[PDB]
RNA sequence: AUGUGAUUUUAAUAGCUUCU
RNA sequence: AGAAGCUAUUAAAAUCACC
């Protein structure tokens, strides 16, 4: 055999072309081929006046050079960029009048949630150049596809769509990362709709700046970071990732609606795109956290744990030395970290499984309420960071509300998000049915560190022997204040405490 | 539907010069680092005895030299991009190329590091004889 | 007046080899 | 002249994905 489905002439012309202009050995006619060297007959002359809509369809991006960076990528270098995953589906239109056997792309869509429909456009390779223009299409038939019956009645030209690409492209990357990582379920008709916008090339710097490279510009011959491209049109080196090649045997319905219930409206672009993006980010991340791959520094990312480590120790501590709880179970900490060290409690790990270490004689034990409804009777069970469907009537609970939307929150599978926060964490989806054993947890602070010796601050959430009194004194107000800034951080970032039924603020009291 | 075209020999270097801010840049750096030539160039059945000139309308071949078709060693026209030729007309598409036989196993790696003498019409460097 | 492919089959058409 | 096996050229069908 020895052909490709690439650069395929798709004219209706019966004839080939003349010795010259004509790309290979294969497209020239059969009046010159002899003996696999063509002959010049002069009798017949070349034309002057054809149009010929090449196809490009079939590209195999599998070099290898030195200073060119691959285009796919392995499945170990796309878990350490997941700030950078844009799913990438697209709808196409047969060409019917003068040209058929390729399919020009109609309708782009991303996990943004843009639909950009472009008019059918093609490479027409003239006697003169390869002019890129419009070709004549007909849109798919059947019933399966009627929603493209009106979509080839408006569009952009291919000038307004290579821009509104880098102008949602850069509004959507701006701040998680520098590349981008074109999760495509396909691996053909998306390259074959790369042909237009991407341009590869040696590693480039931003111009004027220091990021990488990631925006050409055509007009002017030079590139740009994220922040910098307004009005540049050609995306510099993406990163790209296919799908179907990790062992999936079916249609993509078929595969995502097994772990989602919330997507759906298949066969558009947007929610090719969207079942795309939803599938790649479970098949990595909901088997379970994986603790080797650190991550980029984006912003807050210190002050955030800090806080949550802050104010973890101490409502844990409220909560021991209040309530006098004579064991205190944990469950999801992976390691066996003491919150609270300085403690009367049994600190029974009953870890999710073991990780890495055998030290301390961490229990393995998965959670679930109608399983372990009736299963721990005794104490009080510290949920921190559990994915557990519901939690028991005695519980520290502090879940992640996966509603709010942030640089850090990505979105994610099943309604659950991606909380990339110097490790991946998927939180599944935030329901209120979870917490019909809890409730909320009021603001307060509460301290054994004996009094010291500015503005007066009058708050009776504060639980310090100072400001029970008239005075309040100044070893306890910046200690207030600090820690009301950590906790309006963390409920700002997204946390969500719980906390079991007979929470009573004013058991803290007596204690003094 | 269609006449196919490539072979997929050719395929691994016309993806990757297909994508090029640089088209001629691209394909010598594909070629330094461990890459074989575009194969399938067109190749004319000359008689092989002619006057030497770089590009013509009928193939006029020295004894030393190959006449290939000038659509097949023309980079940008075999990647269908835009030719950087001013007026954006590619100049050897339409007429017959030369390339000497020493190099003419990679027709295209030789159209696109030399250049054709202006007064004299041959390859400079080649039997150009502009001392 | 036939959308891209890939993998199977099933027919024919070319070779290459063996046997009758 | 046929059979058997192998590799290829074309055509039809089946299954699968993309549309
Ligand atoms: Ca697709
Ligand atoms: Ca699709
Ligand atoms: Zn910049
Ligand atoms: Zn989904
Ligand atoms: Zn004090
Ligand atoms: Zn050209
Ligand atoms: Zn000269």
């Amino acid at each position: 055999e020895n052909v490709t489905g690439l650069f395929k002439d798709c004219s209706k012309v019966i004839t080939g072309l003349h010795p010259t202009q004509a790309p290979t050995h294969l497209s020239v006619d059969t009046k010159f081929k002899t003996e696999g060297l063509c002959v010049d007959i002069p009798g017949i002359p070349k034309d002057m006046t054809y149009r010929r809509l090449i196809s490009m369809m079939g590209f195999k991006m599998n070099y290898q050079v030195n200073g060119y960076p691959n285009m796919f990528i392995t499945r170990e270098e796309a878990i350490r960029h997941v700030r950078a995953w844009i799913g990438f589906d697209v709808e196409g239109c047969h060409a019917t009048r003068e040209a058929v056997g390729t399919n020009l792309p109609l309708q782009l869509g991303f996990s943004t949630g843009v639909n950009l429909v472009a008019v059918p456009t093609g490479y027409v390779d003239t006697p003169n150049n390869t002019d890129f223009s419009r070709v004549s299409a007909k849109p798919p038939p059947g019933d399966q596809f009627k929603h493209l019956i009106p979509l080839m009645y408006k569009g952009l030209p291919w000038n307004v769509v290579r821009i509104k690409i880098v102008q949602m492209l850069s509004d959507t990357l701006k701040n998680l990362s520098d590349r981008v990582v074109f999760v495509l379920w396909a691996h053909g008709f998306e390259l074959t709709s790369m042909k237009y916008f991407v341009k590869i090339g040696p590693e480039r710097t931003c111009c004027l700046c220091d990021r990488r490279a990631t925006c050409f510009s055509t007009a002017s011959d030079t590139y740009a970071c994220w922040h910098h491209s307004i009005g540049f049109d050609y995306v510099y080196n993406p990163f790209m990732i296919d799908v179907q090649q990790w062992g999936f045997t079916g249609n993509l319905q078929s595969n995502h609606d097994l772990y989602c219930q919330v997507h759906g409206n298949a066969h558009v672009a947007s929610c090719d795109a969207i079942m795309t993006r939803c599938l790649a980010v479970h098949e990595c991340f909901v088997k379970r956290v994986d603790w080797t791959i650190e991550y980029p520094i984006i912003g807050d990312e210190l002050k955030i744990n800090a806080a949550c480590r802050k104010v973890q120790h101490m409502v844990v501590k409220a909560a021991l030395l209040a309530d006098k709880f004579p064991v205190l179970h944990d469950i999801g900490n992976p390691k066996a970290i003491k919150c609270v060290p300085q403690a009367d409690v049994e600190w029974k790990f009953y870890d999710a499984q073991p990780c890495s270490d055998k030290a301390y004689k961490i229990e393995e034990l998965f959670y679930s309420y109608a399983t372990h409804s009736d299963k721990f009777t005794d104490g009080v069970c510290l949920f921190w960071n559990c994915n557990v469907d519901r939690y028991p009537a005695n519980s520290i609970v502090c879940r992640f509300d996966t509603r709010v939307l942030s640089n850090l929150n990505l979105p994610g599978c099943d309604g659950g998000s991606l909380y990339v926060n110097k490790h991946a964490f998927h939180t599944p989806a935030f329901d209120k049915s979870a917490f019909v054993n809890l409730k909320q947890l009021p603001f307060f602070y509460y301290s054994d560190s004996p009094c010291e010796s500015y503005v007066p601050l009058k708050s009776a959430t504060c639980i310090t022997r100072c400001n029970l009194g008239g005075a309040v004194c100044r070893h306890h107000a910046n200690e207030y204040r600090l820690y009301l800034d950590a906790y309006n951080m963390m409920i700002s970032a997204g946390f969500s405490l719980w906390v079991y039924k007979q929470f009573d603020t004013y058991n803290l009291w007596n204690t003094f | 539907a269609g006449n196919a075209t490539e072979v997929p020999a050719n395929s691994t270097v016309l993806s990757f010069c297909a994508f090029a801010v640089d088209a001629a840049k691209a394909y010598k750096d594909y070629l330094a680092s461990g890459g074989q030539p575009i194969t399938n160039c067109v190749k004319m059945l000359c008689t092989h005895t002619g006057t030497g000139q770089a590009i013509t309308v009928t193939p006029e071949a020295n004894m030393d030299q190959e006449s290939f078709g000038g659509a097949s060693c023309c980079l940008y026209c075999r990647c269908h991009i835009d030719h950087p030729n001013p007026k954006g007309f590619c100049d050897l598409k339409g007429k017959y190329v030369q390339i000497p036989t020493t190099c003419a196993n990679d027709p295209v790696g030789f159209t696109l590091k030399n250049t054709v003498c202006t007064v004299c019409g041959m390859w400079k460097g080649y039997g150009c004889s502009c001392d």
